């Protein structure tokens, strides 16, 4: 009976390269004459639910629709209408979603950190961490690329945005990746692409390598003698 | 006929493996001297690989005439398969780094010029070796046909991991050369003592790393353990065609 | 228009009418096809040693 | 009617050391009784013009002339007039061309940048830039010299002069020399030559190899 509609986030838009909307019905088993449609606030039917999803046996209906053509209109914040109508219900049920307004847009400041010397000495595996921090909206998508190709999502793990104690509006996150010791002693490059709303280009890259951390001076003073 | 099993630059990783002589002195100059500017399509890349296969075939044919040729050519095809697939071990060689540095350009261009129903399938990976293996398996049948021009069915050792195959060339080579060894006796005796000691520690050093029964290496070992009724054996019993496990290898002179 | 319409290659036509023109002049346009794809390789270079000596 | 006269520049007068002129008339009748000649400001007739181009099949007319002149006579300021007269258009045409005068003068500052480490790491080719900058007359001729023999023109390009962002009158340019990475590893010297009037001589030369750019590392000190 209950219908839940959730809007897509920045991660979904960035990964799928399209805008996908869900108008999902809960605690409703399979009946006939079930109508779901996403319509413009002005009134016109911008898109219909072509290729409707099959009903889940455990009283769940997906009923997802794609507003792929209007990428910018979702970012504009214009309200969307879902029309849920069934024979038993006299008054049609409506679901409304829109982009929130008023939140701050502080930019992230990523700092990529090389592995420690103690871990390298054991010669087992190095773990490069990508300390994304500072973003005001809590939505970040992080991928890892090696020589111009995104690494598989199995190798890295992203933590949820955790509140930052020093400032209320800001947050932070982190991610790790398990590079082999051989492939890091070879001196390859790893990149931590961050996708966020507040970035003017909406993406930022950083690079680390074996040569990223090296000392400069080696001043040695050998003072060999014979008489104390 | 030396394997040069000392570390040197034969293999970067600290574990000791003895490189076969067939890997050394190959006619890889065709792929070595490639021009990534002039080549950006799959069709042009196939022709040069076929040419390299033909050169390898005629090189082996000339080398032998200075079934055994078929076996050596089989393992050479497997080796070239590993070179193209990008999972080779000989990273230490300065010549072989350039080949794996300039095939990345070709396969990056191929991945760039792909269509959507394959772009989403081949989007994720590392160093483009997933679609590299896909391209090899797509064009594997034609390459061996061009190779076999000198002097059917597609070979199967190319899926085998390289280390076990290297063990197989070692077994074939050692049985061949011990057949070559013998067929007064004071003149012949002292060379056999030096014949044992030149390869005496060659067997023991690899046996210490046969434990823990690379990512893809372990799965093949687990599957072959389920079959052949011999899960844990220091001797593979594949094409040995002679006695094994130290029976006549050491101190057979006396 | 949205970028999804333009990059899909949907052909668009322009209609212009004028009193001078006896008939309307129509022009069409679409995203060019058949081209190849290649990626840039940026190499940011540092300034020469000699120029910094002039300060 | 359109009559175009192209004054010589450093490329023509310096690459071949012959200040050739030209009478390029376009968009006229393909076949017509054509008069092509140059005339000095004083009025003396120039020498012959040979190998006039055939009519362009797109109904446009083509003409080629050459008039060898004294080198400093062109610098002397003598205005030259190309004579064009047709029966289709009875009015004769005389067009005067002269070099610009009064422009400022500034010396080029050639800097040559070695290739980056990543580009060498790709193991395909190295591109060497030649950063001519700070020259006002907005003309330049850039050529690359290897070991003292001329280099093929196919192995480099050159941009046109563009205004300097922080200089009102000066200009800069570029030139990349795609040297093979193997040829760069076995040290072979490459050098630029810049052709420009404001130099004390005609040309200035600079060169960089791997030896250039390596700083001191090993301060081995021995103390008694
Ligand atoms: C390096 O050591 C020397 C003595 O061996 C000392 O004089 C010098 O100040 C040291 N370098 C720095 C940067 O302090
Ligand atoms: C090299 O050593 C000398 C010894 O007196 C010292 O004066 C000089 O500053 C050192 N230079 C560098 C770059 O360390």
């Amino acid at each position: 009976i209950r219908v839940f509609a959730i809007p897509p986030s920045f991660a979904s838009i960035f990964l799928t390269k399209s805008t996908k909307l869900t108008c999902l019905v809960t605690d409703l088993t399979t009946y006939d004459s079930v109508t779901i449609s996403w319509t413009r606030q002005n009134g016109e039917a911008v898109k219909t639910h072509t290729n409707i999803s099959e009903s889940h046996p455990n009283a769940t209906f997906s009923a997802v629709g794609e507003a792929s053509i209007c990428e910018d209109d979702w970012n504009s914040g214009e309200r969307f209408t879902c029309t849920v109508t069934h024979t038993d219900l006299p008054s049609p049920l409506k679901q409304t979603i829109s982009r929130p307004k008023g939140v701050a847009l502080h930019r992230p400041d990523v700092y990529l950190l090389p592995p420690a010397r103690e871990q390298l000495n054991l010669r087992e595996s190095a773990t490069i961490t990508c300390l994304v921090t500072g973003f005001s909206p809590a939505d970040v998508f992080v991928q890892w690329m090696q020589r111009g190709q995104p690494l598989s999502p199995e190798k890295y793990v992203t933590s949820a945005p955790m509140p930052e104690p020093q400032a209320p509006g800001r947050y932070f996150a982190h991610s790790i990746l398990t590079v082999s010791e051989e492939e890091w002693n070879t001196g390859e490059t790893y990149t931590c692409v961050v996708a966020h709303e507040a970035l003017p280009n909406r993406v930022t890259e950083r690079t680390v390598d074996k040569s990223t951390g090296k000392p400069t001076l080696y001043n040695v003073s050998l003072v060999m003698s014979d008489t104390a | 006929d030396e394997w040069d099993c000392n570390k040197g630059t034969n293999k970067l990783y600290e574990n000791d493996i003895c490189l076969p002589p067939r890997r050394k002195h190959m006619c890889t100059k065709q792929l070595e001297n490639i021009s990534t500017a002039s080549i950006t399509t799959t069709d042009d890349l196939l022709k040069e690989v076929l040419i390299t296969a033909v050169n390898e075939g005629k090189r082996l044919k000339q080398q032998w005439e200075k079934h055994f040729l078929c076996d050596a050519m089989k393992y050479s095809f497997a080796d070239l398969a590993d070179i193209i697939r990008g999972t080779d071990i000989w990273k230490g060689n300065r010549e072989q780094q350039k080949i794996q540095e300039r095939l990345v350009k070709i396969f990056r261009n191929i991945y760039d010029n792909l269509e959507k129903d394959e772009y989403e399938k081949y989007k994720y990976g590392t160093k483009y070796q997933n679609l590299r293996s896909a391209w090899w398996d797509a064009h594997r049948k034609k390459i061996w046909n061009a190779m076999t021009c000198s002097a059917k069915e597609p070979p199967v050792y190319d899926y085998v991991p390289q280390i076990l195959r290297w063990i197989t060339e070692w077994s074939e080579h050692f049985c061949e050369l011990q057949e070559k060894n013998y067929y007064t006796c004071k003149t012949k005796c002292e060379e056999y003592s030096k014949f044992i000691k030149k390869w005496n520690s060659q067997y023991i050093n690899l046996e210490k790393k046969f434990k823990e029964l690379d990512e893809n290496l372990i799965q093949f070992l687990q599957n072959v353990k389920s079959e052949c009724n011999e899960p844990n054996t220091v001797d593979k019993y594949l094409m040995y065609t002679s006695d094994c496990r130290r029976v006549k290898f050491s101190n057979t002179i006396d």
